[PDB]
């Protein structure tokens, strides 16, 4: 088996240039917004989150940290001990984990 | 390992832990050797004293 | 002698043992490799003094 | 490999910790001793075969 | 002059052997003989004259007497090695003076330096490839044979031909150009915010 063998799952286009072998383009490559346009877009989100998204945050941060535990019995123990006796299914709806 | 790990493979755990010592005087030795190589280049080709 | 290896641990409690030998405050500003630099660099400094030996014979210094 | 110039035999003890239990100052004590016995081997051979 | 004997002894080494102090051991020249010089036969005649004067031209005395080696040539290879280590460039300069009286052109000198440095450059890359094979071996791939000149069904890369055509299109990978991404420095934002929260 050739040592420099690769199986690629996306289309690539190889340049037909002498002395060189490389991928010159990707088919149907769409260029998105620039780094500056993404920066202005992200700042609008972070500004709203700074101004109007900081009230009642400590409760949500405690619920999020409890759901990063390994077992479910430890999550319930975390909610009862740290989050003021919150319910498992009720806190999962707040965090958006419920279908 | 069961949730976030790979296959348990058997390897040989090397106890000897090599590490290149980052020294100061080793570059002085290197410059001296290159200073001799460059001086020989000047001694043979750019010496007009004879 | 096996009990002599644990002498500094008996006068301490577990919290004092951890705070003493385990929880060493992080300080990554020291020049740890100075030990190797002084030792190995001493070969070069020793050669500076050794190359000036008043030995008369050239082949004795060889 | 300690006597080779720019060795590429990286798997022949080049990247391993190799200490010994012989006399130190190797090229001053041990290596001349191996050469002294070499001279005896050939001088004894020359005397016998001749 | 005043400081001549002190300085001359300090600058150069003299011979310490007294090999020629013993009279009968002195060589007539038959130990190290020049074989190809145009006056070769004049050298042999002088050796024969030296042997005849020692025996008053009764060479039977030489046949019965003991023959000695040239004691003056003892340890001569070691003595040159020590001078080469003492002053390597001074030894090379004087040993090549007569050869360097004939200076080749700038082209020939450039070809010597170019091919010599080019050969050392390929040797350095060959050493670095051996470290790649050792890392491949430790990574779990046993290696039969050695080198990168693949006998089988594989692509080879011979190495940059040391001519300006390929040296303009290609250049070797500079390892110092492979860097940590600068986004690492954005983690320091965590430090500035923590310092303000703690009132530092
Ligand atoms: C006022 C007049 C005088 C009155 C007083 C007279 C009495 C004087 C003596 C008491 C005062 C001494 C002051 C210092 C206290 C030290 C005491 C001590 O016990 O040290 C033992 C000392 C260290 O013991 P050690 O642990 O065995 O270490 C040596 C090992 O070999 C090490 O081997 P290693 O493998 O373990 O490690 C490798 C080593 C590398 O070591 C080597 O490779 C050398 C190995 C030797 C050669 C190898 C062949 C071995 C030969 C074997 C036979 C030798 C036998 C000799 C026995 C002599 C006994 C004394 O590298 C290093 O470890 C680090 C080296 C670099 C560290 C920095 C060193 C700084 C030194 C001081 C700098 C300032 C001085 C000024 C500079 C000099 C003047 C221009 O042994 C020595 O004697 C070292 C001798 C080195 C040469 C010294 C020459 C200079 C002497 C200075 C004199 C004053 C200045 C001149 C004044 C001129 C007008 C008068
Ligand atoms: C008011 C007083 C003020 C002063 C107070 C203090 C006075 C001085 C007290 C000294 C205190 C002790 C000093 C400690 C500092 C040591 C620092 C150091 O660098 O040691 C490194 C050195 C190496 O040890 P190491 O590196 O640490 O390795 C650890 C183990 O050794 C490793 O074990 P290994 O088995 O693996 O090693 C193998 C072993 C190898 O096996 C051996 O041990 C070799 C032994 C064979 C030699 C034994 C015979 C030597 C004597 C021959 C001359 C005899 C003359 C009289 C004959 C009388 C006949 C009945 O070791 C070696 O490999 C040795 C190689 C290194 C040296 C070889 C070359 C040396 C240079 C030779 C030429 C010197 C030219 C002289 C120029 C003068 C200026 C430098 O340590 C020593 O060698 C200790 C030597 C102690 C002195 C020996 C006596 C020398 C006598 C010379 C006589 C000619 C001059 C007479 C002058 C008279 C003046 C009054
Ligand atoms: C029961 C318990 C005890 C058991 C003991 C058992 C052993 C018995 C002990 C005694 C054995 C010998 C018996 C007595 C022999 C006496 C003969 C005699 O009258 O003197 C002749 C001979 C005459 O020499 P010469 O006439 O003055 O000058 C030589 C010619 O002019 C030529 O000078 P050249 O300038 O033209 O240079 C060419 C020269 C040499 O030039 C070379 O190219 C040789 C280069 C060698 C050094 C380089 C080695 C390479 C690796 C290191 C690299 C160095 C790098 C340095 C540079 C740095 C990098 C750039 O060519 C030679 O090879 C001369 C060697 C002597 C001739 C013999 C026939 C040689 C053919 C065999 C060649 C293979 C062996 C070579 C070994 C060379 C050692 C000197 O003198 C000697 O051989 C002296 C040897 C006596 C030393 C005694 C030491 C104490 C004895 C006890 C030691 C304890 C050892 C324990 C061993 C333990 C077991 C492992
Ligand atoms: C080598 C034989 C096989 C080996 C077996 C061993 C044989 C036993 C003998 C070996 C012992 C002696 C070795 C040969 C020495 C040369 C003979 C000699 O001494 O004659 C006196 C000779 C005087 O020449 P001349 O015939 O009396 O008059 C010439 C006239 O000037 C003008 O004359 P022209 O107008 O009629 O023509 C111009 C030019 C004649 O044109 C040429 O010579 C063409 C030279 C073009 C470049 C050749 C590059 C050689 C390849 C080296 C690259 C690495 C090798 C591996 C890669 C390539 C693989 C093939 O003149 C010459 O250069 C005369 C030299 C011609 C014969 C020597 C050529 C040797 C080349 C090597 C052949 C292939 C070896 C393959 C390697 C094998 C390794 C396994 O001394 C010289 O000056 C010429 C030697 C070259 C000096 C060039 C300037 C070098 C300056 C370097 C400065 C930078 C150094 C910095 C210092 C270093 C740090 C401290
Ligand atoms: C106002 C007038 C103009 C201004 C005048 C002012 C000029 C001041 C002159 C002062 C001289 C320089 C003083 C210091 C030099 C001393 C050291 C030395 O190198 O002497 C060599 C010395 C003298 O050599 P030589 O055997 O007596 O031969 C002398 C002449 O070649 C003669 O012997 P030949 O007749 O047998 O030569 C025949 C010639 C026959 O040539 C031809 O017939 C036609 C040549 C056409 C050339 C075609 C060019 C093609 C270009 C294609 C480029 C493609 C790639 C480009 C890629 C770039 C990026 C895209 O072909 C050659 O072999 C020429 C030799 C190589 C020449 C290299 C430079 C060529 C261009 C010169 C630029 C100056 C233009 C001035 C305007 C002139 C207009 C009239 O010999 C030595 O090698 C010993 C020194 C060791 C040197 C080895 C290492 C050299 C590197 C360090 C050298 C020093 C630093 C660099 C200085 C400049 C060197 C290039
Ligand atoms: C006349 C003065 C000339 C001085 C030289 C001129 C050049 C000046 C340019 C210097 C720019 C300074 C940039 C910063 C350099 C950093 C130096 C350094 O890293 O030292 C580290 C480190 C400090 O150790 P730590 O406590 O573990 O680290 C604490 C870190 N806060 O220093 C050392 O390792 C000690 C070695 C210092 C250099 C070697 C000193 C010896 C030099 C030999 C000459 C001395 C002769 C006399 C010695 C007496 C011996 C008996």
């Amino acid at each position: 088996m050739q040592n420099t063998t690769n199986i690629v799952h996306v289309p690539v286009h190889m340049g037909h240039t002498h002395y060189f072998d490389y991928i010159d383009s990707f088919p149907k490559l769409k260029e998105g917004p620039t780094l500056e346009e993404n920066h202005i877009t992200n700042q609008k989100i972070l500004r709203e989150q700074l101004i109007s998204g900081q009230q009642g945050l400590e409760q949500n941060l405690c619920l999020r940290n409890c759901f990063k535990l390994s077992q479910k019995r430890y999550i319930e123990f975390c909610l009862d001990r740290k989050c003021g006796g919150a319910d498992f299914q009720r806190a999962a709806t707040i965090l958006g984990y419920t279908k | 390992t069961y949730f976030y790990g790979g296959i348990l493979e058997f390897v040989y755990f090397d106890k000897s832990n090599p590490d290149m010592c980052i020294l100061v005087h080793t570059l002085w030795i290197h410059l001296l050797i290159l200073f001799l190589i460059f001086t020989g280049f000047v001694t043979i080709l750019f010496s007009f004293y004879g | 002698d096996f009990a002599e290896l644990l002498r500094p641990l008996r006068s301490l409690s577990f919290n004092q043992v951890v705070d003493r030998y385990v929880l060493i405050p992080p300080n990554h500003t020291f020049y740890r490799n100075w030990t190797y630099e002084k030792f190995l660099g001493g070969f070069g400094l020793s050669y500076l003094i050794l190359r000036e030996l008043p030995l008369r014979n050239f082949y004795a210094r060889v | 490999n300690s006597a080779l110039i720019g060795s590429e035999n990286q798997s022949d003890s080049m990247n391993e910790l190799n200490t010994n239990f012989s006399m130190t100052y190797y090229i001053l004590t041990v290596l001349p001793g191996k050469f002294i016995y070499w001279i005896y081997e050939i001088l004894h051979t020359f005397f016998v075969v001749c | 002059s005043l400081h001549e004997k002190m300085q001359t002894d300090y600058l150069w080494v003299k011979d310490h052997s007294q090999a020629d102090s013993w009279a009968k051991a002195r060589t007539h020249g038959y130990n190290y003989i020049a074989h190809t010089v145009p006056n070769k036969k004049e050298r042999y005649e002088m050796i024969w004259r030296s042997m005849g004067k020692s025996t008053d031209w009764e060479l039977e005395k030489f046949r019965l007497g003991k023959k000695f080696p040239d004691r003056g040539n003892k340890r001569r290879w070691f003595k040159n090695l020590f001078r080469l280590i003492k002053n390597p460039m001074g030894y090379i300069f004087w040993k090549t003076y007569k050869a360097r009286l004939a200076k080749p052109s700038l082209i020939v000198t450039s070809m010597f330096i170019g091919f010599t440095l080019g050969f050392i450059k390929l040797k350095a890359q060959s050493i670095a490839y051996s470290k790649k094979q050792y890392a491949t071996l430790r990574a779990g791939k046993n290696i039969e044979g050695s080198g990168q000149v693949h006998f089988g069904y594989h692509d080879q890369k011979w190495g940059m031909p040391a001519i300006p055509m390929f040296q303009l299109m290609y250049y070797e990978l500079p390892g110092n150009s492979i860097v940590v991404n600068p986004c690492r420095n954005q983690n320091y934002r965590l430090y500035f915010e923590m310092r303000k929260k703690l009132g530092i």
